[PDB]
């Protein structure tokens, strides 16, 4: 079900449990959530942990 | 790097040189424009504190293609808990003095949250390290992280060792064949997860360089990141070497 602790809560980056809701999702310095709730997006040129010459 | 292969300029963009008065000191780790994270143990020696330089973009040290990227090193970060002679605590913060362009040559590796680390990326299976150790090109190597009573239950015993600690990780192979190196100490331990890379170990120690039934140990990165996001908020101090307070 949906916790941070299954899977990483189904979170791309980062997974946030609160005590009586389910799970929410969030994103690394220079990213954000998409729409899906769950993944993230560069709000930068070269966020960190992306290899530009490989995409 | 002992029986890796060659990192494809461009794919390792985090990869940080270490060089006092042009000496090659150690590998380090970028992790945003000013900051850079290598191994405290690189800090040993050293007596000429204001000569360190830290070099980006590089990839063959035999050639300058122009992508290098050279800053002083305006202070060294320190845990009070390090002591040089044991290998605890082996991890070292470093501010430039001038920010780095980011580059297709140049970029940071991520930091991860100290719980997304110790609950994802500690049990992601297998993480590059990397360094340099006519041509001198960047090395990388593909290690599997093994869990401390792992660790020393397939380690060979010996009467005097260090403990594997709370702040320490093993990560590698058995059979002497892979293996990062005292040339690459302070490099990154890079973990991708979910289509990003987060650091999660620096080359620290070992026993020998891939001696049969011995692991390269690593310092456990998702110790320090509340102790390093605080530091990286801290004001310019006079002085190089810095000992901030561990926790
Ligand atoms: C820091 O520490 C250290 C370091 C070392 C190394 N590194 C390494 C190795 C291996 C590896 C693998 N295999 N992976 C990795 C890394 C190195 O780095 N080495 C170097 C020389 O010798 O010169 C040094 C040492 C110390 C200090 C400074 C410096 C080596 C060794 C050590 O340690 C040992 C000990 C110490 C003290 C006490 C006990 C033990
Ligand atoms: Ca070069």
């Amino acid at each position: 079900q949906l916790i941070c602790v299954n899977e990483n809560g189904g979170c791309e980056q980062y997974c946030s449990d609160h005590t009586g809701t389910k799970r929410s999702c969030r994103c690394h310095e220079g990213y954000s959530l998409l729409a899906d709730g769950v993944s993230c997006t560069p709000t930068v040129e070269y966020p960190c942990g992306k290899i530009p010459i490989l995409e | 790097i002992v029986g890796g292969k060659v990192c494809p300029k461009g794919e390792c963009p985090w990869q940080v040189l270490l060089l006092v008065n042009g000496a090659q000191l150690c590998g380090g780790t970028l992790i945003n424009t000013i900051w850079v994270v290598s191994a405290a143990h690189c800090f040993d020696k050293i007596k000429n504190w204001r000569n360190l330089i830290a070099v980006l973009g590089e990839h063959d040290l035999s050639e300058h293609d122009g992508d290098e990227q050279s800053r002083r090193v305006a202070q060294v970060i320190i845990p009070s808990t390090y002591v040089p002679g044991t290998t605890n605590h082996d991890i070292a913060l470093l501010r430039l003095h001038q920010p780095v362009v980011l580059t297709d040559h140049v970029v940071p590796l991520c930091l991860p949250e100290r719980t997304f680390s110790e609950r994802t990326l500690a049990f992601v299976r297998f993480s590059l390290v990397s360094g340099w150790g006519t041509a001198l090109e960047l090395m990388v190597l593909n290690v599997p992280r093994l869990m401390t009573q792992d660790c020393l239950q397939q380690s060979r015993k010996v009467g005097d060792s260090p403990n594997i600690t709370e702040y320490m990780f093993c990560a590698g192979y058995s059979d002497g064949s892979k293996d990062s190196c005292k040339g690459d100490s302070g490099g990154p331990h890079a973990t991708h997860y979910r289509g990003t890379w987060y650091l999660t170990g620096i080359v620290s120690w070992g026993q020998g360089c891939a001696t049969v039934g011995h692991f390269g140990v690593y310092t456990r990165v998702s110790q320090y990141i509340e102790w390093l996001q605080k530091l990286m908020r801290s004001e310019p101090r006079p002085g190089v070497l810095l000992r901030a307070p561990f926790p």
